[PDB]
């Protein structure tokens, strides 16, 4: 290619990730975090420790 | 497909002979892996000059 930037559009170079997710039988690793809020005492509440 | 490592190390004081004695072994790693190993060696460290 002979990009320049004088280039229009449809002709700039242009930067490109693609992420492909695999779901092989081996144990999982890769996950997104959930937000733990916080803790409370002295009150009848429930939990997931 | 997870491998274990347990350890544990303890001071002797007899000389050969595995001591008569007690002491329980603690976790230390764990791997999430799997591969279908059947066939262990163990290494060596020499002097050479
Ligand atoms: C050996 O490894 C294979 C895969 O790494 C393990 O899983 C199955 O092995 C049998 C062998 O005929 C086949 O069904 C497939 O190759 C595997 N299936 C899946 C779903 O992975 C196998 O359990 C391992 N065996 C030992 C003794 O460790
Ligand atoms: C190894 O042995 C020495 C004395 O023989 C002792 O002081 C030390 O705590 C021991 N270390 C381990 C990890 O058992």
């Amino acid at each position: 290619y002979g990009f320049q930037p004088t280039y229009g559009v449809g002709y700039q170079p242009y930067r490109v990730v693609v992420l492909s997710f695999e779901l092989l039988h081996a144990p999982a690793t890769v996950c997104g975090p959930k937000k733990s809020t916080n803790l409370v005492k002295n009150k009848c509440v429930n939990f997931n420790f | 497909g997870y491998f274990k490592i347990y350890s544990k190390h303890t001071p002797i004081n007899l000389v050969r002979d595995l001591p008569q004695g007690f002491s329980a072994l603690e976790p230390l790693v764990d791997l999430p892996i799997g591969i279908n190993i059947t066939r262990f060696q163990t290494l060596l460290a020499l002097h050479r000059s």
